[PDB]
């Protein structure tokens, strides 16, 4: 079942790559480690000209620092970062800040500390806050 | 548009109006709005106030209407945002005197933080849900 999911991809993406003319292959962590394993292989067997390299990152490593002059819009919406959180202080990871430093700019939300159900219109509602 | 008489109050709402409507300008009828100079003093009262506030009247320096309307788009949460710390105002509006009315657009008492205060508040002195 692996085989029939992964294999025949990477198999084609490695044949348009070298037909686009991409000389180095970035698998990217988390699912590139057994996609890379599984393209590794392919380029063994068939001899295929391409160099393959592992890069490490996440959303969470990535989309932070990328806020070069601007806080993404995406990150108040339904797939930025007040997404699926289920706690007070899940919504304060989400927020990037410190506890003490969130409820000192947004003093509301001391108000949803035992709250456990922060999905929703609620959700929505904290996204047009920050 | 055939059998609709509209009841404008003013040349300025009669314009509003008649640009947000199909209305026909041949059945306005221009007066005042019966909810606004009915229920004077001496006019109609289908109910005494005293059986709705905590104190009689006399005992509140300022009887107090905080009145907001719906925000679009956002419902749970608003009430949260707009007063978050409901026992610093009960303390303020006691030091006072002073009874504050929570009246709340209908469409707002949906909220969760609402009915959550509004129980929490349904015997205080000071701080009234209508
Ligand atoms: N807090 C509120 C907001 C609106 N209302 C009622 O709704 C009417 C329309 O108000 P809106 O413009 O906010 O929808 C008001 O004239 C009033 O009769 C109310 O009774 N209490």
């Amino acid at each position: 079942y692996v085989g029939a999911s992964f294999v025949p991809y990477i198999n084609w993406a490695i044949k348009d790559a070298i037909k686009r003319g991409y000389e180095t292959i970035y698998f990217i962590s988390r699912d590139g480690h057994f996609l890379k394993q599984i393209a590794d292989k392919i380029i063994e067997i068939r001899g295929y000209n391409v160099k393959t390299k592992y890069i490490y990152g996440s959303r969470k490593a990535w989309r932070l620092p990328s806020f070069i002059t601007k806080v993404d819009d995406e990150t108040f919406w339904q797939f930025g970062n007040f997404v699926g959180m289920d706690s007070f202080e899940d919504l304060v990871k989400a927020s990037y800040l410190s506890e003490s430093e969130l409820l000192s700019l947004f003093p509301e939300f001391e108000s949803l500390r035992h709250a456990k159900h922060l999905r929703g219109e609620i959700a929505e509602n904290i996204r047009k806050i920050f | 548009k055939n059998n609709v008489l509209f009841l404008t109050t003013s040349q300025a709402m009669e314009d509003h109006f008649l640009e947000d409507m199909a209305i026909s300008k041949e059945l306005i009828i221009r007066g005042k709005y019966p909810r606004n100079a009915v229920y004077g003093p001496n006019g109609i009262h289908t109910y005494d106030i005293n059986t709705l506030l905590p104190k009689n009247k006399s005992q509140y320096s300022q009887t107090i209407l905080f009145c907001p309307t719906y925000r679009i788009g956002a419902i749970q949460g608003v009430l949260n945002s707009l007063l978050p710390d409901f026992a610093k105002l009960e303390e303020v509006c006691r030091h006072k005197n002073q009874l504050f009315i929570v009246k709340v657009h209908p469409f707002m008492k949906k909220d969760n933080y609402f009915a959550e205060m509004s129980e929490k508040y349904k015997d205080s002195e000071y701080i009234l849900f209508w």
